[PDB]
């Protein structure tokens, strides 16, 4: 099969500013069977630029398409956040047909530090014998972040269950939700809880803490 | 006339065996079979091995034992006009060293953290991990071993670039100390010590290589790997790419330039054979990659296996097949702790006895230039280390690997193969071979056969010159992943490239200046050897 | 005006089958070619089966071969995707795509399928509220634990609020999914009135409704 791959896979971008993502393959492809989609969050894939040149229907003429052989490029004139999706190649030249990896486009803003908060595990949990504490941040930018479940004062690192969010269609900050899993007995022979943030906006930690006699 | 000599013969040998084979050995040999169409990739290596590789490997010890001194005043005897490629031959060294070490940093690292019987990185439920996460290499995802390596390890995650280098991880910055205090008291006396240590260094791989091949051929599904390794395509013979790739092992596998070799024959016997010498390294060094290939593809063949992982994403080269991809299947076969421990301490004796050969050659070459350095031979290397280490400290931080994959295309690059280059340029023609035979035949008895002179005088020459030439072909802007070095790192990094380079014109228009005559007269006493 | 269902998918246990269905409006449905096209959850789109016009030419990219048939009914308008022999590999989200022309590429896709192939069986989610401990604001949140197989759907109060809502997507571990969900509101609100989580897990025929306790 012919292999397409596209550069980058993930890339970030302020509005108004030039992009372009690059589609390379391992054989020569006809100029005219290849096509672009766009696939927002959650839903379908749509045509939007086919025979490397042409826009499909509804398409704004920002976006434009080059190339030919094994090198193909995608570039939109000056981004808008209504672009911000993950975009795919493709080859209809020969069978099997083939779909670049994938170039998801995610909008760049303003630093911003995480609000955090922790929660204590639901008696209606600890009847059922578990125990687990979850640790949500919200609302930051750049993407990653890192939490530390540190029980005072020792740090725990098995048990961790970290979560994401897509960038969001607003802010265009993210959210992650850290989820620390005991048993019951584990949570009663320990003292307190707490899980705090390394975020790029401050070199010092956003700590969350509560103990369990107060 | 007195300089010290080596305790024993075998100790030069180990000394040099340890200082060529290493990690990319390991790393770099096996993936080229598998890409390049296994046994059938023996052919184009072989062939580049003899006419290109071990005659360079055969020079460079021949000139060590015959001139008896370090890199600068070799070529300064040799070529008086060449010098500047013992300038250049030294500080290449001097470059290497600031990166090279982490690797080994990252052994004990990973050595010292294998005291459990929990191993952690088989698990994506830890606090370093993220919903990419799978337990076993997969497309489009990350393993549990990944991870491990980058978000809590080196924590790259927390850099943006090489512009952002962040904090110093000081569990890092306490093993690369470690590593140097090791490197330090073994190359603190001459050969006399050093000489010794190499004994551990250099065999206890093959003690572990030997233990990891039995414990990876009797696993379910090793035979599986080793057809991956050496199943044979002879349609690659005739695809330019893999003569490239053949010639570019076969040369930098066995280093000349770094001085190292050209150090350590400096201390053998003047009527020692230098030539069996040459013979028996050289093919240890080839034989203990092609063994180690064994050890790694039945490891690869029991995940693809057992483990139901696809060989394209467990076959990898560099570092991140001994530090990601390896120990994730140990973790899964019983006795795990042990093999984890042999496997992370024989990756540092990997390491350490080639960084004992290229801080050697760094040490002799200034020690028989400047007579003061040879007194208090300590306080040098000490102020030598500890620059190493103040420096090294960058590569621990959080963007350390960043800095680490730069210094690794660059300093080593380009820079080494002009300086070899003109090695064999300056002895083949402007010193001649005859000079050069009638040499060798007043130390081992026998001049070299006519196979040998022509391969230095034109085969490799052409040699260098066919992988420099499509190493400039397949030029890309440095990148890692999906980050891109800015255009002001690739710049910096070849004027490190470029800081050896320089040495050969420079040296070489700076000692005209300095001698009397027309141009006619100066420059044959510049190509008179110190013989005359 | 061209409209694109797909029906059929599900769970199913390795080495089993399914057949896959795709309603067809809004088009001659007789006079263009249909192609299947699979995203795994990696993000990747694989081409699976292209049918012509009269479903005379098949074409099958194949990690495939053989355990799939694709099928044309032009009388009714629909797509079939017959599968057998699944494993694990197989799992993804099936799309009903588009075109008759090669040079213009897949015009139209339909909203997808999801297909899940694993051995692991069906539980049902426990869900649990997150109380803050003893400000200008408060952040709520409501815990969903063990569960399996996807999708399961997460509102508060009955789906009126949308506003501060952010929620985290399910991760697997040990066969089980573990999913949260966070609200931030004013503390006017809080504890002025009684928020509620809703949590649905069709599969499992699990629908619970939570009260939050500041005790
Ligand atoms: C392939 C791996 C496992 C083993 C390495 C093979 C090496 C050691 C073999 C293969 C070809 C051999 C060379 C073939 C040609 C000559 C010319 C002769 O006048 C001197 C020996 C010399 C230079 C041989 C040295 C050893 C040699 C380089
Ligand atoms: C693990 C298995 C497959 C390979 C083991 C390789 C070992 C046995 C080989 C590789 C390199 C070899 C050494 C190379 C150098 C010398 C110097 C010589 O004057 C005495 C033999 C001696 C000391 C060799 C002994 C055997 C040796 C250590
Ligand atoms: O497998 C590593 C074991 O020790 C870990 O602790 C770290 C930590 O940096 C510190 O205690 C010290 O440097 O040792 C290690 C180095 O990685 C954890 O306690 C566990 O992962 C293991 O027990
Ligand atoms: C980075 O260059 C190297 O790794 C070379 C060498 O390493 C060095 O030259 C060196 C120089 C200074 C410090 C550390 C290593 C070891 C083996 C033999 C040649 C090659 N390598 C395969
Ligand atoms: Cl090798
Ligand atoms: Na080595
Ligand atoms: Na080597």
């Amino acid at each position: 099969e012919n292999v397409l791959t596209q550069s980058p896979a993930i890339m970030s971008t302020s509005p108004g500013e030039k992009v372009t993502m690059t589609c390379r393959a391992s054989s020569s492809v006809g100029s005219s069977y290849l096509h672009w989609y766009q696939q927002k969050s959650g839903a379908s894939p749509k045509l939007w630029i086919y025979s490397t040149s042409n826009l499909a229907s509804g398409v704004p003429a920002r976006f434009s398409g080059s190339g030919s052989g094994t090198s193909y490029s995608l570039t939109i004139s000056s981004v808008e956040a209504e672009d911000a999706a993950t975009y795919y190649c493709q080859q209809f030249s020969g069978y099997p047909l083939t779909f670049g990896s994938g170039t998801k486009l995610e909008m760049k803003r303003a630093d911003a530090a995480p609000t955090v908060s922790i929660f204590p595990p639901s008696s209606e949990q600890l009847t059922s014998g578990g125990a687990s504490v979850v640790c949500f941040l919200n609302n930051f930018y750049p993407k990653d972040i890192n939490v530390k479940w540190k029980i005072d004062g020792s740090e725990r690192q098995n048990g961790v269950l970290n979560s994401w969010t897509d960038q969001d269609s607003k802010d265009s900050t993210y959210s992650m939700s850290s989820t620390l899993t005991l048993t019951k007995d584990e949570y009663e022979r320990h003292n307190s809880y707490t899980c705090e943030a390394t975020h790029k906006t401050s070199t010092s930690p956003i700590v969350k803490s509560f103990n369990r006699n107060e | 006339d007195e300089r010290e000599t080596w305790s024993g013969k075998v100790d030069f040998l180990l000394s040099v065996i340890g200082f060529a084979v290493d990690l990319a050995n390991v790393w770099r040999f096996p993936y080229l079979c598998y890409k390049n169409g296994g046994g059938a990739f023996l052919v184009p290596y072989g062939i580049m091995l003899a006419v290109g590789g071990i005659p360079l490997f055969y020079m460079e010890l021949a000139l060590g034992q015959h001139n008896r001194k370090g890199a600068i005043t070799c070529w300064g005897r040799l070529v008086p006009l060449f010098k500047g490629i013992g300038y250049a031959v030294v500080l290449i060294a001097f470059y290497v060293g600031f990166y090279y070490n982490v690797i080994i940093a990252w052994s004990l690292r990973f050595f010292f953290a294998s005291f459990t019987n929990s191993l952690p990185w088989t698990s994506c439920n830890n606090i370093w991990n993220t919903p990419n996460c799978r337990p076993f290499e997969s497309q489009g995802f990350q393993s549990a071993a990944s991870e491990y390596f980058n978000r809590y390890i080196l924590e790259l995650n927390r850099s943006e670039g090489i512009h952002d280098l962040g904090a110093i991880k000081w569990d890092m910055a306490l093993c690369l100390l470690i590593v140097y205090l090791i490197c330090y008291f073994s190359l603190w006396k001459g050969i006399s010590t050093s000489g010794k240590v190499v004994w551990f260094t250099a065999l206890f791989p093959y003690a572990v290589l030997l233990i990891l091949l039995i414990r990876g051929l009797t696993l379910p599904g090793s035979f599986l790997g080793i057809q991956y390794y050496l199943t044979p395509n002879f349609s690659a013979i005739y695809k330019a790419e893999v003569w490239v790739d053949a010639a570019t092992q076969v040369f930098f596998s066995l280093g000349p330039g770094f001085g190292v070799l050209l150090a350590y024959a400096s201390y053998n016997k003047y009527h020692n054979n230098v030539y069996k010498d040459a013979l028996l390294t050289s093919f240890i060094n080839s034989a203990t990659s092609f063994i180690a290939g064994f050890v790694i593809f039945s490891v690869l063949g029991y995940m693809a296996h057992t483990l139901g992982v696809r060989i394209e994403d467990v076959a990898t080269e560099g570092p991140g097949l001994v530090f990601v991809v390896y120990p994730a299947a140990i973790a899964t076969m019983p006795a795990s702790t042990f093999w984890a421990l042999i496997f992370f301490m024989m990756l540092a004796t990997l390491g350490l006895d080639s960084s004992f050969g290229g801080m050697e050659a760094i040490i002799t070459a200034l020690s028989d230039e400047f007579p003061k350095i040879k007194r208090n031979r300590e306080l040098f290397v000490a102020g030598l280390f500890s620059l190493y280490f103040v420096v090294g400290l960058a590569s621990c931080t959080q963007g350390g690997f960043y800095f680490f994959h730069l210094l690794d295309r660059y300093a080593a690059g380009y820079s080494i193969l002009v300086a070899v280059f003109f090695e064999a340029i300056a002895v083949s023609w402007i010193y001649g071979t005859n000079r050069f035979s009638e040499d060798i035949r007043d130390m081992i008895g026998f001049p070299p056969g006519r196979y040998w002179q022509v391969c230095w005088r034109f085969v490799a020459p052409i040699f260098l010159l066919f992988i420099t030439v499509y190493g400039l072909i397949g030029y890309e802007p440095l990148t890692y992943a999906d980050y891109v070095y800015p255009s002001w790192a690739n710049a910096l990094g070849w004027c490190i490239a470029g800081s050896s380079v320089v040495m050969i014109p420079a040296v070489a228009i700076f000692k005209l200046l300095s001698t009397p005559g027309s141009l006619r007269q100066r420059f044959t006493i510049l190509t008179t050897p110190w013989r005359d | 005006e061209v409209q694109l269902v797909e029906s059929g998918g599900g769970l199913v246990k390795p080495g089993g089958s399914l057949k896959l269905s795709c309603a067809a409006s809004g088009f001659t449905f007789s006079s263009y070619a249909m192609s299947w096209v699979r995203q795994s959850p990696e993000k990747r789109l694989e081409w699976v089966a292209e049918i012509s016009s009269g479903g005379r030419y098949i074409y099958y990219s194949d990690t495939v071969t053989g355990r799939f048939t694709i099928s044309r009914d032009n009388a009714r308008n629909i797509l079939h995707l017959e599968m057998s022999s699944l494993r694990s590999e197989d799992t993804a989200m099936y799309y009903c795509a588009r075109g008759e022309v090669r040079q213009r590429g897949f015009d139209y896709w339909g909203q997808g399928t999801t297909l899940t192939v694993s051995s692991a069986k069906t539980t049902a989610p426990s869900v649990y509220p997150l109380a803050p401990v003893c400000g200008s604001s408060v952040t709520l949140g409501c815990l969903v634990k063990g569960y399996f197989p996807e999708p399961v759907t997460l509102t508060w109060n009955s789906g009126s609020l949308s506003s501060g809502v952010h929620t985290f997507p399910a991760v697997l571990q040990s066969d089980l999914y573990t999913l949260s969900s966070s609200v931030t509101v004013t503390s006017s609100t809080w504890p002025s009135q009684s928020i509620t989580c809703n949590v649905a897990h069709p599969a499992s025929s699990t629908k619970v409704d939570k009260k939050i306790e500041p005790r």
